[PDB]
């Protein structure tokens, strides 16, 4: 069919992988593990010390809908704005409460 | 009722990432590059973590933008493998991977770096010498430093190597003398303070959030707030364009979000985006009829075990009357033993199960056998009929109590209401736990709808649990009434407080998505407030760098965010401060210009790195100077 | 008037307080008497006062 030849004839003229690189040096070859992780690299220190932490108090917003939040859930420890939604948090699914504490980067387990 | 009055809904289609359109070779930049005078002119790459940017310094913007990512492949059916390193990749496979660390602005896949600057140079047009002017991460890493500079110096032999920092190339662009740079990025956001042209590099400060994490946490937000379901597969390359279209930072964060989900108004400060859903009597009348006769046979069981239930509560009613008409006349032994026969104790209790029977059969050889359980139904009939003449004159008696004491008829409804509200909250409060009247309360509330004055809907029992009174309805679903049936009004997302609470994050970081970094304006705040001021060299501070706050960066770009860094700003400083932000003409191409720029200047030439001083110094080596990296 | 920032000594007694509002900061010398006032009400850093410096 006329499209997929189309399709192909497009990937084959997007295509690098039919190009010869004639500016590229055809002699060096890399280590094939270069590509370390930043974990990994700042592992060879045995300048990155530009982050800065906050000692202000930090308000207090809903885990479900964002909206300020009065009150902490002693159970699931979900922050929330009001009684409908205390109904929902304690009427969660099995791992849906531990979601909600990842988008605050909050663990439990 | 507010939908029925609110106009037609205006939704937006999602956007992604996608390709348009080839582009060959533009042999005519080679053509003009070779004209140039000698030394000056150069390759530059604006290396971005959302796009490089490359093009050639004699000319006012780049060639090519491209996202960094590779997809290499063999195909299934063709047998051949095919290569693609930009947006040439359809983001017709999807095999990608990114040339740097997710979330970060430090390159670490050098293969795929490797195959975008392949794609770089064929579409820039070389074929077989070119200095080279490439930006950097702030306070980059060495051991990326040196495997850009093995690559560039060793595959690609070129004479010369610069690197320099995309903030500062666009502060110096746009005039830069003295200042305070702030920077927000796809990988990050920077304040910088630059001091006579210079950046103070050891001042500076790094936020980890950008415009990538902005992508990230408005898709886990969405994939929370349908969390139950739903139909579109959710990508973060779409999050990224919801970001772009319809994020905004808020002028009094707490003041417009208290409000923002309150059902007045909501119309306006909904935005709805819409996923490519699809569109999907004989036969009826001959299911329907099965379905009929299958409803007839349940009603008739029913009806069975009713009638069953019928004659076993009369010929039980018909005993219990056996009983009392001994127990009239007869010994408390007779009382007992009769009772004992029944296992029962008390001559009331036989009138409590009489009457109790008589309650519920109200509500529902052979021919002396079948016609006296027939006559337990005519026992049952006059229990049923005797009913049917009860409820006709005690409704006809009400019917005159609305007539002739109306007010105190209306106040014994409001009595019984709550009596009955009474009942079932000492149900279902307890039942909550004790788990582990309905139609009566209706018909008060209609009677009080119908003639009290002072009763409303809005306190009907049913108003108390309707949707238009739910909040967690508007978060998901807005002002408008909602069916999973609609394959159109399903495969939408709402994004309302998401419009707000996105950008919010550079702002209160820890609050909003534990960041547990300092927010922009407090990061700000400590430069120009406590460490400006004490470092000795430095002269007129903070005031000489607050009359230029400058914004970089495309995630930098969202409305108010200059009046809220000022206003932010402002409380902070001392009264009458002369603070100045100001916005980089065109913050994202605009660092690309400043690097093109500066590139062939006896600035940057004195820093250009030769082939031979690499091979000398080796790949971490770097001339020190104003836009660079120590 | 405006949220206290600083409340520092800067004598053997005077201190310097630093006052905040939602348009700058300003910072006072405390005559030693009206600090003792100010000391008087319960006043620390975050706290919100007023003041009648003439008065
Ligand atoms: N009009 C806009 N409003 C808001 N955000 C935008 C807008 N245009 C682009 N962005 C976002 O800003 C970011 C682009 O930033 P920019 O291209 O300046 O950085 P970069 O050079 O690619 O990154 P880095 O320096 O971190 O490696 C992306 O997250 C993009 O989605
Ligand atoms: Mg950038």
């Amino acid at each position: 069919q006329s499209a997929q030849a189309a399709h192909q004839a497009l990937v084959e003229q997007l295509d690098l992988h039919s190009i010869h690189k004639t500016f590229r040096n055809p002699n060096w070859r890399p280590n094939q593990r270069r590509n370390k992780t930043i974990k990994a690299i700042l592992g060879e220190s045995q300048t990155n010390i530009e982050s800065a932490p906050s000692l202000a108090p930090m308000k207090h917003y809903c885990d479900v809908t964002g909206l300020p939040a009065p009150y902490l859930d002693p159970k699931t420890r979900l922050r929330y704005h009001n009684k409908e939604i205390f109904a929902m948090i304690r009427n969660l699914p099995q791992g849906m409460g531990e979601q909600f504490l990842e988008a605050r980067g909050a663990h439990t387990v | 009722e507010p939908w029925k009055r609110l106009p037609p809904p205006t939704v937006y289609p999602v956007k992604e990432a996608r390709f348009e359109k080839y582009i060959p070779p533009q042999l005519d930049g080679r053509e003009r590059a070779l004209a140039q005078p000698p030394g000056q002119v150069a390759i530059v790459i604006d290396n971005g973590s959302h796009s490089v940017r490359a093009g050639w310094n004699f000319e006012d913007k780049p060639r090519l933008a491209i996202p960094p990512i590779m997809s290499k492949y063999r195909d299934r059916k063709m047998g051949k493998t095919f290569s693609f390193a930009g947006s040439d990749c359809y983001a017709a496979r999807s095999h990608i991977r990114n040339a740097f660390e997710a979330g970060t602005g430090i390159v670490s896949n050098w293969d795929v770096m490797e195959h975008v600057l392949d794609y770089v140079f064929v579409k820039l047009g070389m074929n077989e010498d070119m200095p080279i002017v490439m930006t950097e991460a702030v306070a980059n890493l060495p051991y990326s430093r040196k495997s850009m500079s093995e690559i560039i110096f060793e595959c690609y032999g070129a004479p010369s190597l610069v690197y320099g920092i995309d903030s500062l190339f666009s502060f110096r662009h746009n005039q830069g003398q003295t200042g305070l740079v702030v920077s927000s990025s796809y990988s990050a956001t920077h304040v910088i303070p630059v001091y006579n042209r210079k950046a103070l590099l050891s001042q500076a400060i790094r936020l980890n959030w950008g415009g990538w994490h902005m992508a990230e946490y408005m898709l886990k937000l969405l994939k929370l707030k349908y969390y139950t379901g739903f139909p579109g597969k959710l990508n973060s390359s779409q999050t990224e364009h919801m970001v772009r279209d319809f994020c905004y930072v808020s002028l009094d964060y707490d003041r417009e979000l208290a409000g923002y989900l309150d059902w007045t108004g909501l119309e306006d400060r909904e935005r709805i985006v819409q996923y490519p859903y699809t569109e999907e009597e004989e036969e009826l009348a001959r299911i329907a009829e099965r379905k009929k006769e299958s409803g007839r046979r349940l009603q008739e069981q029913a009806a069975k075990m009713r009638l069953e239930r019928l004659m076993k509560k009369e010929q039980e009613l018909e005993y219990y009357k056996d009983i009392q008409r001994r127990m009239q006349g007869e010994s408390k032994k007779e009382i007992k033993r009769l009772l004992d026969e029944a296992e029962l104790k008390d001559e009331a209790a036989l009138e409590r199960v009489i009457r109790d029977l008589e309650r519920s059969i109200k509500r529902a050889r052979q021919q002396r056998l079948l016609k006296s359980n027939w006559e337990a139904r005519q026992r049952a009939k006059a229990e049923k009929e005797a009913e049917k003449a009860r409820l006709a004159e005690e409704a006809r008696l009400d019917e005159e109590r609305r007539k002739n004491d109306l007010e105190g008829w209306l106040e014994e409804k409001r009595q019984l209401r709550l009596a009955k509200l009474n009942q079932l909250k000492e149900r279902e409060r307890l039942k909550a736990d004790l788990g582990n009247l309905e139609a009566a309360i209706r018909s008060l509330e209609n009677d009080l709808l119908r003639y009290d004055k002072t009763f409303s809907y809005d306190m009907t029992l049913d108003a108390q649990r309707d949707w238009s009174k739910s909040l967690l309805h508007a978060f998901r679903y807005g002002p408008r009434p909602f069916d999973p049936s609609s394959q159109a009004e399903t495969h939408r997302v709402h994004l309302n407080v998401e419009r707000i609470r996105v950008p919010e994050v550079l702002f209160q970081p820890a609050a909003i998505a534990g960041v547990d970094q300092a927010g922009l304006v407090e990061i700000a705040g400590d430069i120009l407030c406590q460490r400006l001021p004490s470092l000795p060299g430095i002269q007129d501070a903070p005031d000489a760098f607050l009359r230029d706050v400058f914004l970089t960066g495309g995630n930098t770009l969202f409305q108010n965010f200059d009046e809220r860094l000022r206003q932010g700003l402002m409380a902070l400083l001392p009264v009458g401060a002369p603070l100045r932000v100001r916005r980089a003409q065109d913050a994202i191409l605009d660092a690309w210009r400043g690097a093109a720029g500066w590139a062939c200047t006896e600035e940057a030439k004195a820093a250009w790195i030769t082939r031979e001083e690499y091979l000398e110094k080796g790949g971490e080596y770097i001339k020190e100077h104003d836009l660079g990296n120590a | 008037e405006g949220e206290v920032t600083e409340m520092t000594p800067e004598e053997a007694s005077t201190l310097l307080i630093g006052l905040k509002s939602a348009r700058g900061q300003k910072k006072l010398r405390l005559d030693p008497s009206i600090y003792e006032a100010i000391q008087k009400e319960r006043v620390q850093v975050g706290d919100v006062i007023y003041i009648e410096t003439n008065t």
